[PDB]
């Protein structure tokens, strides 16, 4: 609903033959790059390949990120699209290669069938039974609970393990409550009071809920979407048991941990069981590393091994930089800011500047996307920028010009409202002239160097 | 107290035409910049467009912060306005990227509405039953209006509140049934005399009228950051306030973004996007700029406003200079506002407002001399001399600040340029950049 | 229009128009989801994916009316260790045959040559000796010894028993005549004897009392304790376990992972202990003596990630039902009881559930 | 209905307040405060 | 128990003990020497206006710079400002070096000290009953509840103080507190009227002889009235409100109690908390139940701050609740700690310097140094011949003020060791030979460390 830099992008706008329509799905031009991005979408949808690298190469403002977000829409919601900047990699909690691995496994999805095996009923009896321990000093301990559950199809009496009674107790269950018990986890939920004895005069603000219809014991099945990283985090910070470690692990502050290769390898074995059991579909996705020049030579040297993994997502890099110094490696310059070792691994999709008529087309697509009804002379004015100034400066003027026009009572933006927008809101280059002319000498009114 | 910007009470523009008045709402001059900030201010209020970065640029002083403070006053309390100094981002508890993510998400409000239900009545009786050696408690509250009596059962949480509030018969109380909070409004009976230590007798009140229960629609605004913190945790929601929150995982934010959209479609919530003002933005690193530039591109990005004093200046964390000290591919995404140094009549009008805000009665010649000082020493220094001259005038019991007091203040307190000469005139006795010094006479 | 729940499922199933033909079968389920999505898939109480093993019930008919619910939950990640490592002395701290070091080392490093043992402390209790201060810290040699050997959890349980008597002294020994009296064996607990926190709780104008509770009050006043959860973990698992083919491992698993003293401390006194303590002839101090498990910060979600579907969610999950809700309230104020006709018979059941929620009448 | 063996009951109204003690707690330590210990 | 020492309460002397104030007329003009100062008449008069700026509650977020060479009395002036304000106004001194915590970001460390320099004065009434329990006695109710057999309408307690005793009629609900707290006759308790509960201090030491052994310490009978109703005035800083909200102290759960058993690590207190604290504070100020008392954050060696600290201070000083900041610096024109390309005067960024009222401190004349030697000698308790005074003052001209003040104590030792109750030239001429200045030692270095060598200094 809110309008942002890419709201006009809907897809790659390809034909069924995989040729790009010169203006489609919000794009103008980049056709060869949109066609290359189509073949990458085909590489992703065909699950067979792991750890292929793509680099979107091209100057700033050439639509590299629009291409990546268009890929994210051609893949649709089912496939994991995992966007990060290279500046997100420097965590204070864990080594930066941990964050890369977390993002690699976040980009691999799993859809898995799960059977939840549960008891539901109104608690009609609850009777604890206990033992006098030998002198351990903590005193007597509850040995078991007997609990009666009533549903619509009769009732059942449960002799609970005291580990499950601790779930019942920390859930503050009472006689006459309706509860859900999940035998998968031993976990408990108090659903409410019964709608029986649902008198109004409680300060407790109870939710009275109807007696569970059906059998008191149920075995529902549901389909869960999870990533491999979701499993890593679940097994590294255990929280689903009723044991003391799981219990205290919900009271401690959450913190990221450098999950070992040993854990990740053994979760591959677990997930492959789900595949062989036929309860899971593996759905590998894509990791978009934007601003990949902000990675460093340790990140890039780790990515070598990470991409060689027998399962890894597709990685799409984007970079906007020429021959530049590699970060963390001030001795080494290379094109794109990517090490010459790593660049050999990628397929480079070069991305090119727009022509003036393409800028005019983009300005009109962008204007109507924002709902800026804009006259043709006003379109031509805005498209003189983008040629003489960055393309982004065109698109950013459309909103001020709309405000100024409507403040002038106009229904639509004239050349006048842009010419005022051009004056209130400078480009970087005109501001850079103001600096060099005003800061031409120091003083009270000078700019600070 | 009176602070550096306490006189700024708005942007000073005609709400219809966005024409800046030459002086109103405490702002003076900067008309081109104030109109530009008024167009930004309107596209903030409209909410429609996300992720606009506007840089306010100018030499030191010339009101760039004052303009940003005028915008904040004109939005009022409801729209979020997250002030951030760029030096806050260099946390030891979280990365710069996470610190920026939190600062963005602090700037988007979720405005959530609920129907509470409340009670208003005289307590006729209280019964509480307590298990010896603790554990369970039970009780009944008998509560009254002119028109109803009813007996409500009480749980332990309510009995704790009742006893903490020391509720007694003849109290008038209200209970928010949804939150469970209690407040004593007063008493309808006298305070008794049979017991000691009953404490303060609260306000006399007539008994409440009407029904005991009343529904009450209430609205609460919470940030996306506050939703993040409590949904990344089971326990420890004080991290909203103590700042103990770590680097929150992106799975939690992706879920929250999806749910807040759903809450908007459900009509449960209104999203109210506000402003992140990054002052001193030149203090960020290249790594921070290469995060903001793509953080802006999201549908939930706030409007970002920045201020820089810097010329063509070195970017932090790299080897090279750029305008404003900001990377060019960052400035590509920015529309820039330029503020201009004030004229003497603008200086005079500002100093008159500062004098009026501090409640200082300048003589006309003192205002003239402060204006002359303002031209040569600066607006901040000439402002500092106003309060200083008021104090000096009070020493001599003067009813107004005379020229003698401004001259006395000018004598006692050096301006920056005069202090720089004083340093240059004492290079032997101050510690040099070589660390050498001479202590002798 | 369609609610987002309807819109998502409808779009996924109408996408099959591109795949197949079956058109009648598809357009039938168009009409289904466009009436209410709970006709197509009922919203029901749900929880994260469980990445763990559990024992399935194989039959309901054979189960009977009395059944024992064991805690079956185990990790699928499963660390096989030989008993030579896990039981027969590959754990350096576990004494036995083979591990001949551990028994000596435990006695000498924790007791004989341990500086906190009372006999060692007592030799160091004067002048410039390293325990000189222990006269003025309120601990005894026994409490110091305990606090140096018990872990932070056990020490925190011991704190639960104690009275903040130095804070009460701040209320009583006020005056110049009281000389701000302090027991000389507590002389060094300066910050306990002088602390505004105690005074702010006794003054009747609660001004500084409220100024110290600002954060907890506004957190609660914002409703963050009651607002629905916007996220939860997508997967959940129990702890990874050692698997060892020995009985000692099974005992030691129960001793650690289901630690009785920690659990008893968290969950408080057992009901017979409460009975014995309340009916006794003389008072007795229970253990611990209370439940030391904190109150959950989320007053409704508590300690589990299980969600229950709201009726307000059910109402808004159908665009027709959401639109009809306004029309039915208008029709109620127009004097009409509910009277409606449906092409799908199961929709009548959902409307009966809707009306029994709303308590409007047919 | 005969009262609970261990819930001591406080009630307050216009007449002031009272505490009532179960017959089962008289002769326990909890009775000592009420003049009805062992 | 403790064996009290009867000896005289003298005091240690430090480098600033002679300073007692700014030494100003009621017209604010500096007296040429007064309150321990000699000279600096301009800087003392300027600090006197700063003192009146602080005592007038109009000030928020003003900045001061004390600028001048080492030895020029800038720290003396800051301490004199603090003494002119006295104890009722916070003075919070730090160096710039103290901001480089390992445990939170340095902008948090600075904002803590910034809020430490802001005080709050809260007035409330304490209202309690206190004493040794003389009695406990139930009053049987007129109308007992059916089925209970016992029903008490009042519990009566006798409380004795040193100053009297009272028969106290209490609501029977206090049974809950007494039974939990295990109050007994002869225990010392108080009753607080805002709850009606009671707390036990201990057993009265009148009963310390009841047994040969009992496992509690006894406490004295309360020496006040049996009933206290007092106004109480609480010194609070806003930083105290930060910490008290951000880490609650009294929590009775395992995680709270484990928390209080582990080091109380600082945390990056949110601006949301601080801004709500301010709003509730301003509410209570408008109720008139509290005074705000903003004080002084003094940062010495402020040239040790870096440009990140200074840019945050811009935002901080703009806060509507803020102390005054007084900076001191001696760094000439010098490189900014965090901006190695930028040099500026005082080592303060030109952006920030424009905010400060600069106060220059100048060197001392030979006759002022001599007067300082006189003031210092009588403060250390040393007494000098005039020729010893003149010899010390001559080193003050040729070497440094600080060095000469540091010669006084060594020469006093040598004088009394030689049997002389006053120091003379023969002792000064000996103190100056045992204890070199930096220059004479630097000459020894310059001669001896001309090269590597077996007896060389290490360069
Ligand atoms: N071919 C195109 N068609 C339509 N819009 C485009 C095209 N290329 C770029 N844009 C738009 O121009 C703006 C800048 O493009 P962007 O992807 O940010 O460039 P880069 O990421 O390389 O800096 C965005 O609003 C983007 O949606
Ligand atoms: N146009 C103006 N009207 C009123 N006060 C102003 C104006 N410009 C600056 N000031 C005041 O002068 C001081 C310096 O301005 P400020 O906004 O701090 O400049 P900077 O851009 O350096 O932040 C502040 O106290 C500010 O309130
Ligand atoms: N005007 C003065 N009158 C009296 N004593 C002074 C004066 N100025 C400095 N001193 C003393 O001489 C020493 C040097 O002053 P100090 O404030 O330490 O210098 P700086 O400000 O360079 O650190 C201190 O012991 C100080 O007490």
């Amino acid at each position: 609903h809110r309008t942002a830099a890419h709201t006009h992008i809907k897809g790659l706008g390809l034909n069924s033959s995989g040729i790009a329509e010169k203006q489609a799905a919000g794009f103008v031009g980049q056709c060869a790059a949109r066609e290359a991005c189509g073949v990458v979408v085909d590489l992703i949808k065909a699950h067979k390949m792991a750890g292929r690298g793509v680099l979107l190469a091209g100057g700033p403002g050439t639509g590299k990120t629009a291409l990546a977000l268009a890929i994210s829409q051609e893949l649709g919601t089912k496939i994991p699209f995992c966007p990060i900047t290279g500046s997100e990699i420097y965590s204070t909690e864990v080594k930066k290669t941990e964050v890369l691995m977390e993002n690699f496994r976040r980009a691999i999805g799993l859809r898995v069938r799960e059977t939840k095996d549960v008891y539901e009923g109104e608690v009609t009896e609850m009777t604890p039974e206990e033992a006098e321990n030998p002198l351990g000093g903590y005193g007597k301990t509850i040995s078991t609970l007997l609990i009666g559950l009533k549903s619509a199809r009769g009732q059942k009496k449960l002799r609970l393990d005291p580990s499950i009674y601790e779930a019942i107790q920390k859930e503050r269950v009472q006689v006459g409550d309706v509860i859900y018990i999940e035998t998968n986890t031993g976990a408990c939920k108090r659903v409410g009071r019964s709608d029986a004895y649902a008198t109004e005069f409680d300060l407790e603000a109870e939710e009275y809920v109807p007696i569970p219809k059906g059998e008191v014991h149920k075995k529902k099945e549901i389909v869960q979407d999870v990533t491999l990283h979701d499993l890593d985090v679940a097994n590294a910070r255990p929280q689903g048991g009723q044991d003391i470690i799981s219990m205290m692990g919900q009271l401690m502050k959450p913190k990221m941990t450098e999950i070992t290769d040993k854990l990740r390898m053994e979760i591959n074995k677990v997930v492959q069981k789900y595949i062989n059991q036929g309860v899971a579909e593996l759905i590998p996705g894509v990791l978009f590393i934007d601003e990949a020049h902000m990675l460093d030579i340790e990140c890039f040297t780790y990515l070598n091994k990470a991409l060689e993994s027998p399962i890894a997502p597709i990685v799409v890099l984007a970079s906007n930089r020429g021959i530049a110094t590699i970060r963390g490696a001030d001795d080494l310059k290379a094109a794109h800011g990517i090490p010459p070792d790593f660049l050999q691994r990628l397929l480079i999709i070069p991305t090119h500047p727009y022509e003036p008529d393409e800028i005019r087309r983009i300005v009109r697509i962008r204007a109507q996307t924002e709902g800026v009804q804009l006259t043709d002379a006003a379109v031509d004015r805005v498209a003189e920028h983008g040629v003489r100034i960055s393309l982004r400066y065109c698109l950013q003027l459309l909103a001020p010009a709309s405000i100024l026009a409507r403040v002038n009572g106009r229904t639509q933006v004239d050349v006048q409202d842009i010419a005022e927008a051009e004056e209130l809101f400078l480009d970087a280059r005109r501001s850079a002239n103001i600096l060099t002319s005003t800061g031409e000498s120091g003083g009270l009114h000078g700019f600070i160097s | 107290l009176i602070a550096a910007h306490s006189h700024i009470r708005g942007l000073g523009v005609d709400a219809d035409t966005l024409e800046p008045r030459p002086s109103s709402q405490g702002l003076v001059g900067q008309e081109k910049a104030r109109k530009a900030a008024a167009v930004v201010l309107e596209m903030i209020k409209q909410g429609k467009i996300a992720g606009r970065a506007v840089l306010i640029a100018g030499p030191p002083s010339t009101g760039k912060t004052a303009i940003a403070m005028g915008m904040a006053q004109s939005l009022g309390q409801d729209v979020p306005f997250t002030t951030l100094a760029a030096s806050e981002i260099f946390s030891l508890e979280m990365s710069k990227t996470e610190a920026l993510t939190q600062a963005f998400r602090k700037s988007i409000g979720v405005r959530i509405k609920e129907e509470s239900e409340i009670m208003e009545g005289e307590v006729v009786e209280i019964q509480i039953d307590r298990s010896v050696t603790g554990g369970a408690k039970q009780g009944k509250l008998t509560i009254k209006t002119t028109d109803m009596e009813a007996i409500y059962d009480m749980g332990s949480k309510m009995i704790d509140a009742m006893t903490k509030e020391r509720v007694m018969a003849g109290d008038i109380i209200s209970i928010d049934k949804s939150s469970g909070k209690i407040t004593k409004l007063g008493r309808s009976y006298a305070r008794s005399r049979d017991y000691d230590a009953m404490g303060v007798d609260t306000k006399f009140l007539q008994c409440p009228e009407g029904e005991l229960q009343k529904r009450k629609e209430v609205v609460h605004t919470v940030s996306l950051h506050e939703i993040d913190v409590i949904n990344s945790r089971t326990q420890g929601f004080l991290a909203l306030f103590s700042g103990d929150t770590g680097e929150i995982r992106s799975e939690i934010r992706d879920q929250i973004n999806t749910k807040v959209a759903e809450w908007k479609e459900e009509g449960k919530a209104e999203i109210v996007p506000g402003v992140l003002f990054i002052d001193e933005v030149h203090m960020l690193d290249i790594e921070c700029f290469s995060y903001i530039n793509r953080a802006l591109e999201s549908d939930l990005a706030p409007i970002v406003i920045m201020a820089s004093n810097r010329g063509v200046s070195r970017i932090r964390g790299t080897d090279y200079k750029s305008p404003h000290g900001l990377p060019l591919d960052f400035l590509d995404r920015v529309v820039i506002i330029n503020t201009h140094p004030y004229t003497p009549d603008e200086l005079r009008q500002i100093l008159s407002i500062r004098a009026q805000e501090e409640e200082v009665d300048l003589t006309p010649d003192a205002l003239a001399l402060l204006t002359k000082i303002g031209q040569e020493a600066g607006l901040r220094y000439a402002s500092n001399l106003i309060t200083t001259s008021q104090l000096i005038a009070a020493k001599r019991r003067a009813k107004q600040v005379g020229v003698e007091d401004v001259q006395r203040s000018f004598k006692l307190f050096y301006d920056p340029a005069r202090s720089v000469r004083f340093v240059q005139e004492s290079e032997k006795r101050l510690i040099g950049n070589d660390g050498v010094v001479d202590f002798s006479y | 229009e369609l609610s987002y729940r309807q819109r998502a499922m409808y779009q996924s199933l109408r996408n099959q128009i591109s795949i197949m033909d079956t058109l009648m079968n598809l357009v039938m389920q168009f009409r289904k989801v466009c009436n209410h999505p709970d006709l197509f898939e009922r919203a029901d109480t749900s929880s994260p994916f469980f990445c763990g093993h559990f024992a399935e019930t194989g039959s309901f008919l054979r189960e009977g009316t009395n059944v024992a619910l064991g805690y079956s939950t185990r990790s699928l990640v499963e660390y096989r260790l030989p008993r030579l490592i896990w039981c027969d002395g590959g754990r350096l701290d576990k004494p036995g045959p083979g591990n001949l070091v551990a028994g000596f080392r435990s006695k000498y490093l924790n007791h004989m040559m341990n500086i906190w043992t009372p006999e060692n402390i007592r030799s160091s209790l004067e002048g410039i000796e390293n325990f000189t201060w222990l006269r003025f810290v309120d601990t005894s040699l026994q409490e110091a010894y305990r606090a140096s050997h018990t872990d932070v959890f056990a020490r925190a349980v011991d704190l639960a028993s104690k009275q903040n008597r130095l804070g009460h002294m701040q209320i009583v020994y006020d005056e110049p005549e009281d000389k701000k009296w302090t027991p000389v064996h507590a002389l060094f607990q300066i910050c306990e004897r002088e602390n505004p926190k105690a005074v702010a709780e006794i003054t009747t104008e609660g001004v500084l009392r409220d100024l110290m509770n600002i954060a907890r009050v506004k957190y609660r006043e914002l409703g963050l304790c009651r607002l629905e959860k916007a996220a939860r973990p997508r997967a959940s698992a129990p702890p990874i376990e050692v698997v060892c083919d020995s009985r000692s491992a099974v005992i030691e698993r129960e001793n650690i992972m289901f630690h009785p003293a920690m659990r008893k401390a968290l969950f408080g006194p057992t009901p017979s202990e409460i009975k014995e303590a309340s009916f006794g002839p003389r008072p007795v101090t229970l253990y611990p003596p209370r439940a030391l498990l904190p109150a959950p910060d989320h007053d409704k979600q508590r300690f589990t990630n299980i969600t229950v579907p709201s009726m307000a969610r059910f109402v808004t999950d159908s665009g027709k039902l959401a639109k009809l809700d306004e029309l039915l309230r208008e029709l109620k104020e127009g004097g009409h009881r509910v009277l409606l006709y449906f092409q799908m018979t199961r929709m009548i059941d959902l409307m009966e559930e809707y009306l029994t929620y709303r308590n409007y009448k047919y | 209905k005969r009262p609970d063996p261990m819930m001591i009951r406080w009630v307050n109204n216009k007449m002031g307040s009272v505490v009532a003690v179960p017959e089962e707690l008289l002769g326990t330590h909890a009775g000592v405060v009420f003049g009805a210990g062992p």
